[PDB]
């Protein structure tokens, strides 16, 4: 069970999905077309906003 | 790639159905032709010889 994690903006949450395409989708993190995992996203502005 | 896969799967199913239909028709026609050829062989062996 791999546990890759990163911090992205709200508008590119959809790009973290098999099949969806975009800037971050094909330049930062490309998921496999057949995916058997789980995508979890939550707002965490207070942790890394100075 | 996802929608292309879906449409390609639809095309694959259609072409596979067409091929199966052609094969079944050929099998039936071959059975008919085999019956005709058996009749012809019997006729040859029992009338020419």
């Amino acid at each position: 069970v791999y546990a890759d994690s990163f911090v992205i903006r709200g508008d590119e949450v959809r790009q973290i999905a098999p099949g969806q395409t975009g800037k971050i989708a094909d330049y930062n993190y490309k998921l496999p077309d057949d995916f058997t995992g789980c995508v979890i996203a939550w707002n965490s502005n207070n942790l890394d906003s100075k | 790639p996802p929608e292309a896969e879906v449409q390609i799967d639809r095309l694959i199913t259609g072409r596979l159905q067409s091929l199966q239909t052609y094969v079944t028709q050929q099998l039936i026609r071959a059975a008919e032709i085999r019956a005709s050829a058996n009749l012809a062989a019997t006729k040859m062996s029992e009338c020419v010889l």
